[PDB]
């Protein structure tokens, strides 16, 4: 009785201590979301939860988790209410307001007791209501850490799974892929859709870049864990490079703003013509889509307001140290931003052809081209189209150079990289299975199947294609027939493949 | 020179030649010259389509092969896993959400364009056609020729669109849910 | 003065007790709560300095050297829960001064202390029997002989479950059978008069925006339409129009300056039910035109019976109740000691009726963004139970780098 009537402090902790004054509370924030004028009168909101909360003695711990908990629901339309909101109330760190957007201040945070909150409720998803909310949650967090209300690293450190919990399990996948290079099943689903790979990918769709790169240098096998990492950041990346790639292709595009454009509805009452009707959505996925007659957009319309579209070549050459060497051979996952940079290329050769600067101009694109553009078209599956926008760039080079390149990436496939290995294993088990039902009948349609799986990786399926050709007989005649539908680029690899078996050491002569 | 094609607007030409260049040229006023010229395919071009929308346009070749181009950047942008035969004709809706693919095995798909899965697919392989489908330009029915040596059918419901379809599919479950 | 110089002191501890010495003496001589908020900017910025308890280097953040049962906060805090304790027995001279006062003394310590302190998360947890929406100024000689209308037997109906259902829920659970039968033929007529009349609340706005739906696919018929039934925010000529908007702000505006000045200093809050009033409480929850005084009373209701729901099924909930109730009066005349088992079904039975099957099914339909309001914090009220039972332990595995 010492220490309860006068230590312990008079306040009510949950729901049910008060219900009256927690139930005016929320119908208070109800109404504050279906105001015209919101932005007018946010200081008259605040003082009328100071005096709902003075007069009910409700707690200040479980009041900012109401706040949160009901400003999630309204999350898509207002947001700006939201924010203006807590830059006014006695919650808003002052001064210790401290940025994401630097690199030596990830740690130095502010209001240590909302990252208390936030965490804990980031690591509850085992009921069958919060598995549905989770993405309104998720993705309001990532609008208080945009503008200095938590600190990033008391989210990371403090939510599920645990570092050395992730790193065992990433450890275990590696393995499934060296075997095919040649409990856990409702745990693995519980990690790539709640907690700290789910909070890795919404800060990487709104803004947040500093956050991410200094996690991905770190362990850089955090991918192998979700295909949608290396998505979300080839949208990053692509908004940096198109007011570029539009000037390079100076007439044509920007023309081709005017081309897109549709047909109206005609009928027959006069013979007029009426336009077409459409209204706009606003939703929380990032890509922009239209059906039948609704077209949907993304509701956080700030989200590039960072970031800053680069200059011509010289910025491009030092912005992809950073953002193209985390995802290394995974730029072939986006075939369109492999076909966009090397448009770059051939529109830079040509235009500064001159006479002078042009021994230094294709050195500068012998080096990016083989550093993270080549070892990216291995990784690709049914692509012929993406595999001749590269090529028209080695087009430009000595074949000497380009023969340097060939033989590089069979030998730094195994010793290096391992998503390589998988992949020109995957070609090579393909190319021997096409080869053996191969029959004078069946080249109607088995000549269309071959030559894809040429016209995308030579170098792992023309190797085996040329050496069950000096074996058995009758196989001259059956890939003579596939080669009229290769492309230019697997006619140069064919040149680069009996050039490797002629040389090859062998006894010529008999014995 | 196999094809040709206007764009939605009228001011552009797609053209579709037998080495498998695209050749892309204005029409001014009266000028006519030459804006890009891609390398698209490997076999003739066969036929070019466009969207509705005016968001992509389509190419067939005589591969089994048909990407779907994007207007504003002029880069592939889907493409369709249909390794069986040469693509003969080629169309979309005009809601601009269903495309009839037509091969030389005589046999018919139906996609989409959003994504690229399957929808329906229909084997005609008795008869001795080059059969043509054709989307209607203002409700959404189809012609599809050949029935038996070569003809012409078309197929049709009570329902103009898909989404007075949808409208109607929708009004008949919610007298259910209205009756428990 | 006192911070700066704290190296040249004889002792780095002789001036954590001279900073919480002198800091007592101006809450005391300061005489009004005018001058409080007046001076109370100053003791907002500067609270890293009372965290750092002896030590004349700083704590990094979140962390604080300060437990409740220790020479500086032995004394203060017997000290500063005496004024938060002289403020609250007036409950008729309040003024909204009174209240800002309270909130930012008792925030104050909240912040002062960690979150797992014993002392600071009402570790016993003891339902508030102060819950009053009442004014006594506002009720002359609380009349009851004239029962004649239907406003004074609903207002004698609403006022008969407020005062022994959702003020006390621990003496509804542990009850008699003829307890909980007085409830159930006092809540069945009260949530069938307010129900039918947010039934035609919510047809109001069905059928505005229907007819001008069928009346879109007639004038151009290009385009048919299915919309959602929502908030039009505003609807054609009220969105973009300076002449509507700026009479608007300049009422809301000396609106305001009513409520600033120094004149309507005491005054009732803005979403307040009466409960005195006989006729204004039947007026306030009748009306079809606003419909935020129906809501209070359905998430009251919502939020304590969910904890019937808790406490009649778990075990270990039903066992932390017993702690709290045999440490404040061993001998007990209130007695709640065992199962209760024919009141165990039967009020399971007012449990899944009110909040599960009526309340919950109704919004499915009708408001869609209400029904996730209800739904998100009756879940999120039992993982901040669940934790108490335990200590709130797991508030303490936080890290700093």
């Amino acid at each position: 009785l010492l220490k309860k009537s006068k230590y312990e402090l008079k306040k009510y902790n949950l729901l049910v201590e008060n219900s009256v004054g927690y139930g005016q509370l929320v119908a208070l924030l109800i109404l504050a979301y279906y105001d015209p004028d919101n932005f007018s009168k946010v200081s008259a909101y605040l003082k009328e939860i100071y005096h709902i909360m003075g007069k009910y003695s409700l707690d200040s711990i479980r009041t900012l988790d109401v706040i949160l908990n009901v400003s999630s629901q309204f999350i898509t339309e207002g947001y700006k209410f939201f924010i203006a909101l807590l830059r006014k109330s006695d919650s808003w760190p002052s001064s210790h307001v401290a940025n994401n957007s630097n690199y030596s201040s990830l740690n130095e945070g502010g209001n240590m007791i909302a990252a208390n909150i936030i965490s804990f409720n980031l690591s509850q998803y085992n009921e069958e209501v919060d598995k549905e909310n989770y993405e309104r949650y998720m993705d309001m967090c990532c609008i208080l850490l945009k503008n200095g209300f938590v600190n990033f690293y008391s989210i990371w450190d403090n939510v599920k799974p645990e570092m050395e919990f992730l790193q065992e399990y990433i450890q275990n996948l590696e393995t499934e892929l060296e075997e095919e290079s040649t409990g856990k099943q409702k745990t693995q689903q519980d990690i790539l859709l709640f907690g700290k790979i789910k909070l890795l990918e919404r800060l990487l769709i709104h803004g947040c870049v500093i956050p991410v790169i200094h996690v991905l240098k770190q362990y850089p096998k955090v991918l192998y864990v979700s295909e949608s990492l290396s998505r979300y950041l080839g949208r990053v990346f692509e908004y940096l490079l198109n007011p570029l790639y539009t000037s390079m292709t100076s007439s044509g595009e920007s023309k081709d703003m005017a081309t897109a454009l549709m047909i109206t509805r005609i009928d027959n009452g006069i013979l007029a013509h009426k336009p077409r009707l459409i209204h706009k959505y606003k939703t929380h996925e990032p890509f922009e889509s239209l059906e039948l007659n609704s077209s949907y957009v993304f509701y956080y319309s700030e989200w590039n307001s960072n970031l800053t579209p680069f200059a011509s070549v010289n910025d491009l050459f030092e912005n992809s140290h950073i953002y193209l060497s985390i995802i290394g051979p995974y730029l072939g996952r986006i075939p369109t931003l492999l076909s966009k940079i090397s448009r770059i290329g051939v529109a830079d050769i040509q235009k500064n052809h001159g006479s002078e600067s042009l021994h230094v101009t294709i050195d500068k694109w012998i080096d990016y081209v083989r550093k993270f553009i080549f070892p990216a078209t291995s990784l690709l599956q049914n692509n012929p189209i993406a595999t001749s926008e590269v090529y028209e760039l080695m087009k430009f080079f000595p074949f000497e150079k380009r023969y340097f390149i060939y033989n590089e990436m069979m030998t730094k496939l195994s010793q290096d990289i391992l998503p390589l290995k998988v992949s020109f294993n995957k070609a090579e088990r393909e190319a021997k299975s096409i080869l053996k039902a191969l029959s004078i009948d069946t080249i109607a349609k088995e000549s269309r199947r071959f030559a894809k799986l040429i016209s995308t990786n030579p170098l792992a399926s023309l190797v085996p294609a040329v050496k069950q050709i000096e074996n058995y007989d009758k196989v001259s005649e059956l890939v003579v027939y596939t080669t009229k539908y290769f492309n230019d680029f697997a006619y140069d690899v064919l040149q680069f493949v009996l050039l490797l078996r002629l040389t090859y050491n062998r006894p010529a002569v008999q014995f | 020179v196999y094809s040709l094609a206007w764009s939605n607007g009228g001011s552009h030409i797609f053209i579709g030649f037998k080495s498998g260049y695209l050749a892309i040229l204005k029409a001014k006023h009266g000028i006519l010259e030459v804006c890009t010229k891609i390398k698209a395919h490997t076999g003739p071009i066969t036929e070019i389509k466009m969207d509705p929308w005016g968001r992509n346009f389509i190419t067939g070749s005589i591969d089994g092969n048909c990407y779907v181009w994007n207007m504003k950047s002029l880069c592939c942008e889907l493409i369709i896993n249909d390794l069986n035969s040469a693509v003969t004709t080629l169309d979309v809706c005009h809601l601009g959400k269903i495309l009839g693919i037509c091969t030389e095995d005589e046999m018919v798909y139906f996609y989409d364009l959003n994504s690229g899965n399957l929808l329906h697919s229909k084997s005609l392989a008795n008869y001795k056609t080059d059969p043509v489908l054709k989307f209607y330009p203002d409700k959404s029915w189809y012609i599809m020729s050949g029935k038996n040596d070569t003809l012409s059918n078309h197929f049709v419901k009570n329902e103009k669109n898909l989404i007075t379809y949808w409208k109607d599919m929708f009004d008949n479950t919610m007298i259910e849910k209205r009756r428990k | 003065f006192v911070y700066n110089s704290r190296f040249n002191r004889s002792n780095p501890a002789s001036w954590g007790n001279t900073f919480f010495e002198l800091f007592s003496t101006i809450i005391d001589l300061l005489n009004s709560p005018s001058t409080f908020l007046k001076f109370w900017p100053y003791a907002e910025s500067r609270i890293e300095w009372f965290k750092m308890n002896t030590s004349v280097e700083p704590v990094s953040l979140g962390e604080s050297n300060l437990i409740s049962y220790k020479q500086p906060l032995y004394e203060k805090l017997r000290h500063w829960n005496d004024i938060l304790a002289k403020l609250e027995n007036n409950d008729i001279l309040n003024t909204v001064k009174h209240y800002n006062m309270k909130y930012k003394l008792e925030n104050f310590l909240s912040e002062l202390l960690p979150i797992n302190e014993e002392s600071n998360f009402n570790r016993s947890a003891s339902i508030s029997a102060l819950q009053e929406s009442d004014n006594e100024w506002n009720r002359s000689a609380r009349e009851r002989e004239s029962n004649r209308s239907s406003d004074v037997i609903f207002a004698a109906d609403y006022n008969f479950v407020f005062y022994h259902l959702i003020i006390c829920p621990i003496e509804f659970a542990f009850s008699d059978l003829e307890y909980k039968n007085d409830v159930d033929r006092s809540l069945s007529p009260l949530l069938d008069a307010i129900l039918e009349i947010e039934e035609n609340f919510y047809s109001k706005i069905k059928m505005n925006n229907r007819t001008r739906y069928s009346l879109e696919e007639a004038l151009n018929t290009e385009y048919y339409a299915n919309y959602d039934v929502m908030t039009p925010k505003l609807p054609v000529y009220m969105k973009h129009s300076n002449a509507m908007k700026m009479d608007r702000n300049e009422f809301w505006a000396n609106l305001q300056n009513i409520k600033e000045s120094d004149d309507y200093t005491l005054r009732p809050t803005i979403m307040d039910i009466s409960l005195s009033n006989t006729t204004c409480l039947y007026k306030q929850l009748t009306q079809e035109d606003d419909d935020y005084y129906r809501k209070q009373f359905i998430l009251q209701l919502c939020f304590t019976t969910n904890l019937i729901r808790n406490l009649i099924s778990s075990d270990e909930t039903r066992n932390f109740y017993k702690s709290c109730y045999l440490r404040e009066n061993p001998l007990s005349d209130i007695d709640f000691e065992n199962l209760d088992e024919v009141n165990k079904k039967r009020g399971l039975n007012l449990c899944s009726y009110i909040c599960d099957n009526r309340v919950l099914k109704f919004y499915k339909i009708k408001d869609p963004d209400f029904y996730r309001v209800i739904r998100k914090l009756m879940s999120s009220d039992e993982k901040f139970t669940t934790a108490k039972i335990d200590g709130f332990k797991e508030f303490q595995n936080f890290r700093i780098s």
